[PDB]
RNA sequence: CGCGGGGUGGAGCAGCCUGGUAGCUCGUCGGGCUCAUAACCCGAAGAUCGUCGGUUCAAAUCCGGCCCCCGCAACCA
RNA sequence: CGUAAAGCGCACGCAGGCGGUUUGUUAAGUCAGAUGUGAAAUCCCCGGGCUCAACCUGGGAACUGCAUCUGAUACUGGCAA
């Protein structure tokens, strides 16, 4: 909903990076060096998160699909607790290069994959051997890791939610290429470029993805609510 | 210096009714229209752009009966004018003394046209023109001779042309045989199957 | 509506460890004769699965033009590697007097009235791309004026 | 039979002219939606373009045959 | 003009080319106007005469130049600080 200084500041979100690997495209959210650290300026993060608050809410409310994009070792259970409370979809495992601009082959695998999951309620993995019944288990394992956020998403969404802009630059290019618009927290040593909505602010404490987390994840359920 | 050969046969080649017969039939009826001539005929002709641009100046040529240098000459002179060169060049071609003879209805064809002003049938403004390429100015008056206001050949020529869309900027009387060209025909009054760019585009090269 | 345009198919070769391998590329241009324009290049191994392949990539990514009553906004100057290409504004009734394939994109994007003149290698990959690349970085005085803070009566 | 027109998912319609793309509306299945239905939304399925042929790298499109449909067509004591 | 032809082996330096900023002045370059001249024909525009055309012809435009006179002083040049 709402967010300020001090619970930013409490979370860690004005720490970055260390200044030898930052973006100089970045330099105009910086606030200084403390230590050999780049320090984010939160006073272009609160606004910067508002104004992404309120165009995340407006698509919402117009019943767009919100794909909650984030990989990271550090995010990847917080941003499937958020899509599965928001009502949304989400990628928390390797990025297929072409989920999106090769829909077509990747809605192909979905397919397999729910007529896989209602086989296995079914019961039609005893008929075949012991090993078709392992193979078969293994291969809806993968097929859930890697496709269970947007098996019913059923088609382009309408926002991406990318919580790293730099480890997801494949997720941000297809999302350019096709025409949807990304909003991505993006800290010191990212590109902004392919971003829509930036919002400064450390990127890897969990402390952190959980605070946008929710707060998105608040912003769309009340846009769906309304 | 004229072209003296089979009719329809230009009309094959281009794929489209050059009125180089008089009407009295069909053309369908009286050739093959849909096949080219010759013994490759059946053969769908795949052009170039060069040979669009080829096919559309030698569709206009056959049309008004005019040989290369004199439309060449056309051209320079549509191009000099002031306007548009493509619709100038239809300008002039239309302004030729055999077409207004012809599309006022003293002739069958535009070779039985060619044929009464030649053969000194015709008189603009009173005085007897022989030539064929005459270009009629706006307001004038074209007549048939009192000599040959007899011949059958009009007078079966002035019914066909009653079956044809009449050209609104000519004002024709049957009675006396005159004709006055009021104005110069624009793009407007013109058939639009012709593609007069190709020609501009196809002398600019 | 969308006229569409084959310029070039090209025979190309691989020559793999038991010989050649010879496939074809098609380049292929898309617009609506009114200020949209595209170009699509496929590959393939026979020539018609080429330029099926062409012309929906060319469909697709496909640009808009501010054209002027079937002629340039002002002249233009478009380069891409090897290729430079100048095209410039005329008066109605004289045609596309273009090259070979500054011909086909002009044509399918509307202009009607244009004089182009290609300098450099005249690859018709590279003219394409240069001619679109023209036709895309030409602008019109109400963007100028609304560019300069002024009205198009202020620019002329 | 004569002349003209027509045939595209179950239904109703574009696409044909300029040869390269099966679109629009309803309907069907499944889900959401609704307590449920309805209304609404999202998917999924559904035509080989009447058929037989030719044209041509390529045909719903261009050409012909057959099939049907429709209008007109001169004939009822 | 790195590798396709093409940076002198390197430097100093006369002639030459180019010249930070301010004020004043001059008016050379520059610009504006005016005048003289730039033969006629030819090219171009609007007309006219040969039955049309080629051709001939009336008027105009043009001849992008040069010279002189009178002005402007932004910039370049000169001179002065
Ligand atoms: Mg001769
Ligand atoms: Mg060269
Ligand atoms: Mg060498
Ligand atoms: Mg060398
Ligand atoms: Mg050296
Ligand atoms: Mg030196
Ligand atoms: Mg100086
Ligand atoms: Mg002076
Ligand atoms: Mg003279
Ligand atoms: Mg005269
Ligand atoms: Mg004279
Ligand atoms: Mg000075």
């Amino acid at each position: 909903a709402t967010v300020s200084m001090r619970d930013m500041l409490k979370a860690g979100v004005h720490f970055g990076h260390q200044t030898r690997y930052w973006n100089p495209k970045m330099k105009p959210f910086i606030f200084g060096a403390r230590n050999k650290v780049h320090i984010i300026n939160l006073e272009k993060t609160v606004p910067m998160f508002n104004e992404a608050l309120a165009e995340l809410n407006k698509i919402a409310s117009r019943k767009g699909k919100i794909l909650f994009v984030g990989t990271k070792r550090a995010a990847s259970e917080a941003v499937k607790d958020a899509a599965l409370s928001c009502d949304q979809f989400f990628v928390n495992h390797r990025w297929l290069g072409g989920m999106l601009t090769n829909w077509k082959t990747v809605r192909q695998s979905i397919k397999r994959l729910k007529d896989l999951e209602t086989q296995s309620q079914d019961g039609t993995f005893d008929k075949l051997t012991k090993k078709e019944a392992l193979m078969r288990t293994r291969e809806l394992e993968k097929l859930e890791n890697s496709l269970g956020g947007i098996k019913d998403m059923g088609g382009l969404p309408d926002a991406l939610f990318v919580i790293d802009a730099d480890h997801e630059h494949i997720a941000i290019k297809e999302a350019n290429n096709l025409g949807i618009p990304v909003f991505a927290i993006v800290d010191t040593n990212s590109d902004p470029d392919g971003v829509d909505f930036v919002i400064p602010g450390n990127d890897d404490a969990i402390r952190a993805v959980t605070l946008y987390l929710g707060a998105v994840a608040a912003t769309v359920r009340e846009g769906r609510s309304q | 210096a004229r072209y003296l050969g089979p009719k329809l046969k230009l009309s094959r080649r281009e794929g489209t009714d050059l009125f180089l017969k008089s009407g009295v039939r069909a053309i369908d009826t009286k050739c093959k229209i849909e096949q080219a001539p010759g013994q490759h005929g059946a053969r769908k002709p795949r052009l170039s752009d060069y040979g669009v641009q080829l096919r559309e100046k030698q569709k206009v040529r056959r049309i008004y009966g005019v040989l290369e240098r004199q439309f060449r000459n056309y051209y320079k002179e549509a191009a000099r004018l002031k306007g548009n060169t493509g619709e100038n060049l239809l300008a002039l071609l239309e302004g030729r003394l055999d077409n207004v003879v012809y599309r006022m209805g003293f002739g069958a064809t535009r070779a039985e046209a060619r044929q009464l002003v030649s053969h000194k049938a015709i008189m603009v403004n009173g005085r007897v023109v022989n030539i064929a390429s005459y270009q009629v100015s706006p307001n004038d008056v074209v007549s048939i001779r009192e000599k040959a206001k007899k011949q059958s050949r009009v007078k079966a020529a002035l019914e066909l042309a009653e079956q044809r869309e009449k050209p609104t900027w000519l004002e024709v009387d049957a009675g006396k045989m005159e004709g006055t060209f009021k104005r110069k025909p624009e793009r407007s009054d013109l058939s639009a199957d012709i593609n007069e760019h190709l020609i501009v585009e196809l002398y600019s090269k | 509506e969308l006229q569409e345009k084959l310029i070039a198919v090209n025979r190309v070769s691989k020559t793999v460890k038991g010989g050649r391998i010879f496939s074809f590329t098609a380049l292929t241009v898309v617009g609506d004769g009114n200020g949209r324009v595209g170009f699509g290049y496929g590959k393939a191994r026979e020539v018609p699965a080429a330029i099926q392949k062409a012309m929906e990539k060319a469909r697709r990514n496909m640009i808009n033009v501010a054209l002027n009553n079937g002629t340039l906004q002002h002249p233009v100057k478009g380069v891409h590697t090897g290729s430079r290409v100048f095209m410039q504004p005329a008066s109605e009734g004289t045609g596309i007097i273009a090259g070979g394939a500054m011909r086909a994109v002009l044509e399918v994007a509307g202009v009607h009235n244009v004089l182009a003149k290609a300098y450099g290698s005249t690859n018709p990959i590279n003219v394409v791309r240069a001619t679109i690349d023209g036709l895309e970085n030409m602008n019109s005085p109400e963007m100028v004026a609304a560019k300069r803070g002024k009205s198009v009566e202020e620019i002329l």
